[PDB]
């Protein structure tokens, strides 16, 4: 039974259901448990066997009056038909998780039976006051692990995917080769040049580097790091927002946005007027790999529309660092408007606190 | 703690199986089994005859065929063939 456990209300029952376990205890089919096509020893494709596979196949096949693939010879017979691993791998995506010969064949031959594959049921939630009326649905499934023989392998790993706070490290390594539109009339180059930026949803956390003084080449290095704990889910690869106004959920933020990212950033020269020389506007959630050379500083690389290619994980990298272009603050124009060298990475998928320790 | 699980794990399979736009990750490229959905017990699936082959369900009652005064109430459940 499901109940509504609020702090500001009574926990009235949301749903009711009754399950008869007998049908699962003595079922020969084995369809009662999730049965994935892929073989592994851990995860969604993990192997489940109380006994060595040659014994389970023997006992299972006796129940269904079929012949187990007990042979491991050049021509293994299953139900009087040719059986092999090559005929199993064929027609399938290559399996990085393929394990021991006896166990992998046992899973794959079991897949030749008319059994229910790995599944998630969505069950009706019936109220005690309205037993035939659903007040919602719940996604789940049930696996049985009989102790009658041996000890069946482990339950599938369903470690939840909820709200995350990715440790984005906006590290500014330098200011160099500064492009100015506000020029002096003396021929001497000078401006109040500093770097500013932030991640979407963190406008109140906007941060900037300090001002360089008595420096014409932009000499100096702050090495400042700005943290913007944005939400995201690698399982979905969807752009989401942390510090959500959706108070109703502590779960992962989800919303629909246009396929672009826009920031509200302006130059503010303390000794002049706002110079619209450029601003930093990057999409972290669908970010392309960083440039490692200044040779990428050209017109062909300014197109965000032409680089959706990296719908990939950058979370396997110990760092995601390199060059990115600035854009004139008149919208996401395909123009080079200043250059910045910085670190911008999504790493909390596997290393949230440990990876950042290498720098600070 | 397996790094590969981002692309080969249950939850990535779950979201990709649902088919939500821009929320399936790259799991779609792994040729994974689409998850099946049932609104009732899997044991109620006709493919297995309701899993009543080893034992079916019967009930006993307290009523009588000889007289009208006995109350045909439900007593309990029996499993067998």
């Amino acid at each position: 039974t499901l109940y509504d456990y609020d702090l500001l209300s009574k926990d009235e029952k949301i749903g009711e259901t009754v399950v008869d376990l007998e049908n699962r205890l003595l079922s020969k089919f084995g369809a009662r448990c999730g049965l994935p096509q892929t073989y592994c020893v851990s995860g969604p494709n993990q192997w489940r066997d109380q006994l060595r596979p040659s014994q389970l196949l023997h006992l299972f096949c006796q129940q269904h009056r079929v012949k187990a693939p007990v042979y491991r010879t050049d021509r293994v017979m299953f139900q009087d038909k040719e059986y092999s691993i090559e005929e199993i791998e064929a027609g399938r995506i290559p399996n990085p998780h393929l394990g021991p010969v006896e166990e992998r064949l046992a899973l794959h031959v079991l897949q030749q039976q008319g059994l229910v594959p790995e599944h998630v049921e969505s069950r009706p939630l019936y109220s005690p006051l309205q037993p035939d009326i659903e007040q919602g649905k719940l996604q789940m499934w049930v696996d049985l692990f009989p102790k009658a023989l041996g000890r069946p392998g482990p339950p599938f790993n369903i470690t939840p995917r909820r709200a995350r706070r990715f440790f984005l490290r906006c590290i500014i390594w330098n200011t160099r080769d500064v492009i100015l539109d506000d020029l002096s009339l003396t021929g001497e180059k000078m401006s109040d040049i500093y770097v500013k930026g932030w991640m979407i949803g963190f406008e109140e956390h906007k941060q900037k580097t300090d001002v360089h003084y008595r420096s014409l080449g932009g000499e100096g290095n702050f090495n400042w790091r700005f943290i913007f704990p944005f939400d995201y889910l690698p399982a979905e690869q969807v752009c989401t927002i942390a510090k959500k106004d959706a108070f109703w959920r502590l779960d992962k933020t989800e919303s629909k946005i246009p396929a672009r990212v826009v920031f509200q950033i302006w130059d503010n020269d303390k000794f002049s007027f706002d110079d619209f020389l450029g601003s930093l506007q990057l999409d972290l959630n669908r970010m392309p790999k960083p440039a490692k050379t200044a040779k990428k500083c050209s017109l062909d690389q300014l197109d965000d529309a032409f680089h959706p290619e990296w719908f990939v994980s950058l979370f396997e990298q110990k760092t995601v660092k390199g060059w990115w272009p600035c854009v004139a603050e008149e919208g996401e124009k395909k123009i080079l408007a200043g250059k910045l060298e910085m670190t911008l990475e999504i790493v909390a998928e596997s290393e949230h606190e440990e990876r950042p320790a290498g720098q600070g | 703690p397996i790094q590969e699980e981002e692309f080969i794990d249950w939850w990535s399979k779950f979201f990709a199986s649902i088919g939500e736009r821009e929320k399936c990750g790259s799991y779609l490229e792994k040729d994974f089994d689409t998850l099946k959905v049932y609104d009732t017990q899997l044991e109620n699936v006709e493919a297995f005859e309701g899993l009543s082959d080893f034992c079916n369900t019967f009930k006993l009652y307290r009523g009588k065929t000889q007289e009208e005064t006995e109350d045909p109430s439900v007593i309990g459940e029996f499993k067998g063939l």
